[PDB]
């Protein structure tokens, strides 16, 4: 097995990267009066 | 204080709160089931599947 | 303007436990699959090790994976910090869960004090999984763990050996668990208004 993790810190990052967003779109939409 | 709320107020709880005392008997009713459905959820899952 | 506010108040409040639900399965996820660390192409020996539990090969061009560690069993844990990262995300887990269940109390509790308590919650939840994640590396100058990586690892240092998808995974966790209690403050102190 090639012992190289790229593609799967690439999906995981990608993935955390997407839930935060919605999260900050969560701050948006409250905040914005 | 982006409010200017005082930070007790805004975060904690000394409003109010104990006096709803009575109806644990209520609360407990839809706790305690939901409590054992989620320990069972996960305990099925991590040994079954995730370990 | 008053049913655009519950509207958009009673939206965010389910989006919000979407989120909780979905970060409570990351917690389980990093808790559980031991893939914090693992081998690179330098590394004498190829495996990886999480929390509690470690896989690591004979070395013999192949895999022969002998896996052993197990948060019920102390005595298998390597190190003592690792028992204390594992203990403390187990805590979290727990305090993630705890919320989940208090989504019950929406049904007869204000709602602004059960935002407040799942705020509280997921907040303790997010400063577990901070510690839990500085005391972890504190375990790397275990033997098991140079045995490993090699002897350029140690104390707060990679070493030969890499970060895997669920240490990321974890710190996106307190991330979000810090996010989703400011969510619930926001929201608990906006169901007054
Ligand atoms: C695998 C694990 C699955 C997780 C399972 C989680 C399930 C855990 C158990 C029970 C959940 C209870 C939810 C009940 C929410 C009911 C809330 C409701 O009745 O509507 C109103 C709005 O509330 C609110 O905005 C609060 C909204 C609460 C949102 C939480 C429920 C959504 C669950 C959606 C499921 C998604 C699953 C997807 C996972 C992939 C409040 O009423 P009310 O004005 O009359 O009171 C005012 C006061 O004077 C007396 O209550
Ligand atoms: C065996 C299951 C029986 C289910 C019966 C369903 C009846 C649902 C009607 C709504 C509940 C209700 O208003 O009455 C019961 C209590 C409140 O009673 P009161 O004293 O306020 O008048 O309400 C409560 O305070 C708690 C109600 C909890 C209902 C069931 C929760 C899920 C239980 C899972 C079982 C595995
Ligand atoms: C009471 C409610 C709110 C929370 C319940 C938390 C439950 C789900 C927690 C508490 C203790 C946890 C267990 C602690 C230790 C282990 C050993 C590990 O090798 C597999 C997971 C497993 C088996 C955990 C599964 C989840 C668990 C059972
Ligand atoms: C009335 C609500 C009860 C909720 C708790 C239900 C838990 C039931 C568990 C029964 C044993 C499950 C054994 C599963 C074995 C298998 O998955 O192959
Ligand atoms: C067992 C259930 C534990 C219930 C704990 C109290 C929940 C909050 C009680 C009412 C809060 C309030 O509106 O004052
Ligand atoms: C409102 C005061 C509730 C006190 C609960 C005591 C629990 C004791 C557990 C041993
Ligand atoms: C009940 C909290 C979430 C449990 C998630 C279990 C892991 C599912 C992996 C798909
Ligand atoms: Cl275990």
């Amino acid at each position: 097995d090639s012992r190289d993790y790229s593609t799967e810190l690439s999906v995981t990052v990608a993935v955390g990267a997407s839930l935060l967003f919605l999260n900050i779109l969560a701050f948006a939409a409250l905040y914005y009066k | 204080c982006l409010d200017g709320k005082d930070c007790a107020s805004f975060f904690c709880c000394f409003e109010d709160c104990h006096i709803r005392i009575a109806k644990m008997d209520s609360y407990a009713r839809i706790f305690f089931p939901t409590a054992f459905c989620l320990f069972n959820l996960v305990y099925w899952v991590s040994y079954l599947y995730l370990g | 303007y008053h049913e655009h506010y519950m509207r958009n108040s009673r939206a965010i409040g389910v989006l919000w436990a979407i989120f909780t639900i979905c970060f409570a399965i990351i917690n389980v996820v990093v808790f559980i699959q031991p893939y914090w660390v693992g081998d690179s192409v330098s590394t004498p020996k190829p495996g990886y090790f999480g929390l509690f539990h470690y896989c690591v090969g004979s070395g013999l061009a192949g895999r022969e994976l002998t896996c052993r560690g197990s948060f019920t069993d102390f005595s298998t844990i390597p190190s003592s910090a690792f028992k204390a990262a594992a203990f403390f995300v187990l805590l979290s887990m727990v305090l993630i869960l705890g919320c989940i269940t208090c989504f019950s109390l929406f049904f007869f509790c204000n709602t602004a004090t059960v935002y407040k308590i799942c705020a509280w919650m997921q907040l303790l939840a997010a400063l577990c999984l901070v510690l839990g994640c500085m005391i972890f590396p504190d375990g790397w100058d275990a033997e098991t763990i140079r045995d490993m990586c090699g002897a350029k690892t140690g104390k707060y240092s990679l070493g030969d050996c890499s970060v895997r998808w669920a240490y990321i995974l974890a710190i996106i966790g307190i991330l979000n668990a810090l996010i989703l209690s400011f969510l619930a403050f926001v929201l608990g102190n906006r169901q007054t208004d």
